[PDB]
């Protein structure tokens, strides 16, 4: 990783802290490494989840039963073969379910990127991106207010000039 | 300054790690791909329109006090052909008094729901005290030819030719004539004058069509007389006991010779009836028996063996007060094809004693409804391919396999993480 | 100075979006995975050298018009085995005049083409009018035991042994003499002046085994007088008649015996023969007959019962002029295992009006290729998996399914642009 | 996403405009947002798809049929069961239909960060790439010229060194 | 300064390019997914608990050398109801001095390891020199029921009433009295002083239950006198030989009947002896024979026909020194449903020449595992689901597929380089 | 492709040269493009390979067998049937295969940038960082010291501004 505040390339593993998707900050000559929700960067993220999610549901419905008809009059037991069968459907719904949460992991980290590229296509103050999914910028220049305009989103204290 | 932003993705304990095909998922919250499904208990069909069913007047729905009698709703009722008081048994035998229905009709899944009509309380003897086996093994071959037929009817009368010495009989248990199926016939022979008739044989013919119906195959009932011994046989007739059913050519295809086989009753001074279930195939058929007694075969059922299909068949019994047997349980349950439906509580009906039990109602019910598969375990119309125990043996349709909850696939939800490469994640 | 570009990714109405796992595509076209395949009409096989022909004329490679003649090519002809003239049931009965041939051979895939030599036309008559009838079943059985067995053979000539009373018979209807394979034979006796023959008993012996071929199962003719009463019959015979066939027991195993079957003729003064077709394992049979008449069984069709296969059957018919018949359609159609071929239009022939008809040529010039698949809907020698139309089911091999063609798969075309991730597409 | 051009990231739906990949240019004190294609750029892209459109053929070739081999000798009617092997034969033939669209949307995707490289790689004048796709060139220095040479490419006027 | 560093993925010769969905991948290496499966010749089972075996000697634990004289583990002799020179066939027939073993049991699964202790060696004659066609038969039979029940047990004794003017009878061949199961009986008849005895009626039942044992289907040996001819049949027979058997009613089973079927014995002046097999349903039977001999069936092996199930038969012979016989082999081979197993080289016993041979031990070693599958080719109890050569009919389970070696799937390995889009790669 | 030594982008096929993964350096003025593995470097790529082959065994041993359960009593040959049924099963495997290559292949080249995201955060004096897998240093600043640190690890030699 990187630190204590990793890109988004990797994910920080807490079994007791806070969890989801959250802005970590850290200062040179400072010990505290903040972490904080930006409840209105996760905007985004959070609705593509749910439009991911929404996914999931049809192409799981879509499976039109590979489930077979029978005409079996005879009454011979045949669980020995219905098992069988059974634990065959079960693999075979199984590859397409990794199918499946590939697909959203997927699309749900090129989604963290659709971020990245935004926050950074947000001044050539900001401009740092140093590793990506973290950028270095200069309170000096960006003061809080800029920085919770450049992240969080409060849309106030910005840039003006044009 | 010198500050550092980052998205970042962090996951406590709260989470869950699913893999996948390119890329993993951390998740809050995880569900079944589908849900295990139970089978809904009684009787159902498909196609509903491909269905016909053979009633009692638990189904009969132009009966007096219906809604009420029923242990069908309408909508079923219509699909059946049933006639309050009858059973296929009794219209294969005719007893006196008792109702004589012309069950028949067509389906690619035939219900029977009948029965009860000829149960130990009947009380018929002609000849016979315990009908039960007898019953028992007739409805086992009406299910076997049923489920092989598409189409079935009784056939109420045949050409035959019935010789002269021998003149229509009547007797004393069977109220006072006989039955129309082994129909009696008999002539004056007194041993002690020493006067012994004529040794009879006589023709029948099964038909190779009924009206519409076509005949592939029938089934018709081989019927004698047990008597206990020669001695005692000798009381009221002349040499030994036989009755004989030779095919076209003389091969024989049933009864009982008494000239080579054994004496085996034991029921005193008057014989024991016993009636033998044939599969015939359509043509001119002669008998041979003592001139005492003949007992003519002169109805039968006729299937034509067009195509294979479904049983359903309905347990029949009365309500307490009355005796009754499981003949039809027994039979169904030894024949490939078809289905049981039994009752776990006793009858109690709505109309009367006899009429309209809940349980059977609820069992029945399903019967209006089109199953997506139906099993001697039950049916049901969901959509699931997995059941938590295995559907039993008898079944049609695209029936659910057996599978532990647990087993079954696990999709991610609630809060969804995407995982990178390989030790993307980090503690 | 302060301007931007991008590769940019456009896409307006002239587009459709096809999803996959993993990113999608937008495209211009689209087109089938598959394209469904429609069943080539007529006769093929598998293997090609697992097949085996039973021959006409049009099939008689051999005959002196030739190419004409033939309603197969000479790759086909050469894998039949015919012989102009002839008929699985002609040789069965050897009638006086017309053609014997032995026909005999192994093969996974038999194909019948035989038979119109013997339909109405043919006008034999050895005391029965319309054959027809029996036609048919003869064919059903060979179709059935060819279904069954690899080799199968004509047996020309069987171990017999013929009483010494009784002596070789000729006919008025059979030209003068008779049938090859029901044989009469009789022996002086009238009634009037009181002399009855004896009753005749003669053996005759199926065999294991006849030359290469191997025997497990035999197809013989068992025939019978059918006469339309007692005195009709008592007058140029005896007692009652009869006619039957025993095993090495005792056990009968065909025939008619009207000392106890009713007589059921209706041609006035001279019988009717009736054959009937029966399926006996090799051994030694006996027949035993009421003195004046003696029909003995003197040929049968041998099977092996080695292994299962497909037959087809094609429609054997004369151009317009003479009468045909469907023996041969009925009887593949009423039995498993074989493929029926018929033609839609009339028989004109090229040879003459009556071999080398275009349609048949066209239908039957299939055996010339291996199919992926043949059914009773036709064969398909494509290869994708799915067809417009249910095949029907005699049918072997890899053959395609039903579906609509809507419903397969697409596959994006033209100009194609990936989709990224979830909003990606944007106005 | 962003203004009237945006980059590789997303995919703007004209319903009635132009479609393709294109080269879309805007100046910040400007109304005209340029769209225009660059036929000698996209000389990669178009071949590559061939490329991939190439795999599918094979790929579906490559379904060496999971069909079944018959001996029905018996005549009853089997729809029922033949309609539910096709149903079930057509589903497991769209997962791995979408397993190829996915496929490709993957590679070609990846192949149109092939061209960004190869554009980027081509000045630190240019060398703006702000978002992944866009970059943003002073004309004072990159007069067209150059950027016909950077994109569209005509191999007359532009060079940093040698 | 003016440097350049970059992460280069570097490709040579030793690669190797495993194509994926969404990239691909070189390799320095690759495996096969799975590994080609052998299956391990000899004899295994499944469930190890629903198996059950009937033995010789080579089975028996309760044998004096035990170890040594055994074919099998103490663990598998467990399984085994066998007792030192039985065989199921000397059970049948009960011959005079060989020991007579009552077998029976139950299990899904049924292996047979008997036989050898009544091959040509056993010399017995019982107006029969060469027995293994019967042997071949008898064996056939009990596999075929055997692969339809779950429980099965000889039959020691029957109900059954043998007539007054026979009585019991010894034979010259057959040590000096007879066989247990075809019985004789005979009666004092002198043609020369022309007295020939009552012809002999007797009956038999064959019962619907056997202790615990339910009988739905009896095997009985059918067997009668073999002639040359009449004189020679009269030389101590006075009309023509016969032995019938009638069921229920006068319907013949089995028998011979020389007054209809031809004299065809061989054997000069004394008969000869042939036993067929008869399937049977419960009941009373009763045979017909002439005055002389009466050959009364009073054995049988009875089998429910509850379930189907596995059947496992392996040969036995004896080791260099007597006359063997490939009955078994051949009637497993004949029958579905059972798997043979053969010795390669011959038999060489440790206990002494005939018992605990070295092959035989590691070929049914299998007994002692459980299998994933068995075959007529072998068991398998690896996992693989592919085998290079395939698996041989006869088999139950889990069984792999055949398939090349190479067509298998590669699983790439060593140095792993990931490949981006299309012209990624550049040489 | 970048010159003759490109990025983690692409991969450099010389049928006859080294093999593997490589550090791939070249100055401007120079002809001799150094090529050199960093084994100190790989050492995580290499475990990542191991922990990635681990995932295979278990998927495919994971393969319940999709195999049918018989009772074939019948002698009759059903070979025509048996290889339809083992042709499919091949390809079912098949595709499950291309399944995991794939999914290797992303993990390893998801895993290849885990290192730049490493090796980038390494220094503002590295962060020259071109491409992605490809950075500028300059030597005046970096010398091969930090060069070997930066990259292949010795631990000698560095630089911290503070
Ligand atoms: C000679 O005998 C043959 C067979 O006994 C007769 O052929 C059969 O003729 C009848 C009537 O022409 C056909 O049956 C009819 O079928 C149609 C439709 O299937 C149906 O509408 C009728 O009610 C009746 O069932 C039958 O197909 C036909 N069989 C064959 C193989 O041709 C023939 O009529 C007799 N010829 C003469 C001159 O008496
Ligand atoms: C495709 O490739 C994935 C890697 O990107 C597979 O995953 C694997 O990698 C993860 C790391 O994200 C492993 O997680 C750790 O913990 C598990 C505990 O179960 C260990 O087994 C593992 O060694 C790591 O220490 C995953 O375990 C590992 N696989 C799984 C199934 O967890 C992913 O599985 C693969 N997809 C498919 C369909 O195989
Ligand atoms: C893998 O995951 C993809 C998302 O990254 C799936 O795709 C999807 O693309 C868009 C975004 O989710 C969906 O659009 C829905 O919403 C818009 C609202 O504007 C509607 O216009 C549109 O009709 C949809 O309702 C797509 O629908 C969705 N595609 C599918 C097929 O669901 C991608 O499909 C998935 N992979 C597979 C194989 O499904
Ligand atoms: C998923 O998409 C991949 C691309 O990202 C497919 O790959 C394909 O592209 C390569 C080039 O990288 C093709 O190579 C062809 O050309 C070379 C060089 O001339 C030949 O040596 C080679 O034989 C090819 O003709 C690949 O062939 C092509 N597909 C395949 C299967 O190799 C990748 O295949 C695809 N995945 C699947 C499962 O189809
Ligand atoms: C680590 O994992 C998650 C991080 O979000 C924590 O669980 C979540 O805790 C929040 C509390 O802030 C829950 O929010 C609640 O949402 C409901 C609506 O769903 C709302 O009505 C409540 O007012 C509240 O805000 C959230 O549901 C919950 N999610 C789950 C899956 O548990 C968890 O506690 C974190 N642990 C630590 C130490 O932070
Ligand atoms: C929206 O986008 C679609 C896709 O590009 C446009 O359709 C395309 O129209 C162009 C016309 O310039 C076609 O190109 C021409 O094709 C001919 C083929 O004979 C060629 O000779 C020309 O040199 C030229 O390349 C292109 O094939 C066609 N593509 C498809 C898939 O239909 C459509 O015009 C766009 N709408 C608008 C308003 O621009
Ligand atoms: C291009 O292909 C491979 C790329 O690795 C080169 O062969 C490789 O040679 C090395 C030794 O130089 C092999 O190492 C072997 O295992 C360990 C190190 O992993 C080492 O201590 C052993 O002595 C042994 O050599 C490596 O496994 C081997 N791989 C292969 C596939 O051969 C090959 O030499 C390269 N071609 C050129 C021209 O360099």
């Amino acid at each position: 990783i990187d630190d204590l505040i990793i890109g988004v390339l990797f994910v920080a593993i807490v079994e007791t802290g806070i969890g989801g998707y959250l802005l970590g900050s850290r200062k040179e000559s400072g010990g505290g490494v903040t972490k904080e929700s930006a409840e209105k960067g996760f905007e985004k993220i959070g609705n593509d989840i749910q439009i991911l999610k929404s996914s999931i549901n049809i192409a799981i419905e879509k499976l039109n039963d590979r489930i077979s008809h029978d005409e079996q009059a005879i009454r011979d037991l045949t669980l020995e073969i219905e098992n069988a069968r059974s634990e065959a459907l079960l693999g075979e719904l199984g590859i397409i379910r990794a199918l499946l949460v590939g697909n959203i992991s997927i699309g749900l980290q090129e989604s963290l990127w659709e971020l990245a590229s935004e926050i950074t296509n947000r001044a050539g103050d900001l401009a740092v991106e140093v590793s990506p999914g973290c950028w270095i910028i200069d309170n000096n220049i960006c003061d809080q207010s800029c920085q919770n305009f450049i992240f969080k989103f409060n849309e106030t204290a910005p840039v003006p000039t044009i | 300054e010198k500050i550092k932003i980052c998205l970042q993705k962090q996951v406590n304990s709260s989470f869950s790690l699913h893999n996948g095909f390119g890329g993993n998922l951390y998740a809050t919250e995880e569900k079944r791909m589908f849900e295990l499904v139970k089978p809904k208990a009684g009787a159902s069909v498909l196609n509903q329109s491909t269905w016909i069913g053979f009633g009692d007047s638990r189904t009969d729905k132009s009966n007096s006090a219906f809604p009420r009698s029923a242990d069908v709703s309408a909508k079923t009722a219509d699909k059946f052909r049933f006639l309050s008081g009858g059973s296929l048994m009794l219209s294969m035998f005719g007893p006196p008094g008792k109702v004589d229905y012309l069950y028949q009709g067509c389906g690619k899944h035939k219900v029977f729901y009948e029965g009860v009509n000829w149960s130990p309380h009947a009380a018929i003897n002609c000849y016979r005290k315990n009908w039960t086996d007898i019953k028992l093994n007739f409805q086992k071959n009406i299910y076997e030819l049923a489920s092989q037929s598409h189409c079935m009817s009784l056939v109420n009368a045949l050409d035959k030719t019935i010789p002269l010495q021998v003149t229509a009989g009547t007797a004393g248990n069977c109220n006072n004539s006989f039955l129309k199926n082994p129909a009696l016939y008999t002539q004056e022979v007194k041993p002690s004058e020493n006067k012994c008739g004529k040794e009879n044989l006589a023709f029948f013919t099964l038909p190779t069509q009924f009206g519409t119906y076509e005949c592939k195959l029938h089934l018709v009932a081989s019927c004698y007389f047990i008597y206990d011994s020669k001695e005692v046989y000798n009381k009221r007739g002349c040499d030994n006991y036989f009755q004989v059913i030779y095919d076209s050519f003389g091969k024989v295809v049933g009864g009982l010779d008494n000239r080579v086989s054994p004496y085996t009753g034991n029921s005193g001074d008057t014989p024991t009836m016993q009636c033998d279930m044939l599969q015939l195939k359509p043509g001119r058929y002669s008998v041979r028996s003592s001139p005492r007694f003949l007992l003519m075969p002169e109805r039968s059922y006729c299937f034509d063996m067009k195509e294979k299909g479904p049983v359903t068949a309905v347990q029949s019994i009365w309500g307490k007060g009355r005796e009754s047997d499981y003949a039809v349980d027994q039979a169904c349950l030894s024949t490939p094809g078809c289905m049981l439906i039994q009752k776990q509580k006793p009858y109690i009906g709505e109309a009367d004693d006899h009429h309209g039990d809940q349980e059977m109602r609820e069992l029945l019910s399903g019967l209006d409804y089109e199953a997506r598969c139906i099993s001697q375990s039950g049916w049901v119309n969901e959509t699931s391919p997995f059941t938590e125990k295995y559907l039993l043996p008898p079944k049609f349709g695209r029936c659910p396999l057996a599978a532990k909850e647990e087993s079954i696939p696990k999709i991610p939800d609630g809060l969804l993480i995407p995982t990178s490469g390989t030790d993307t994640t980090v503690t």
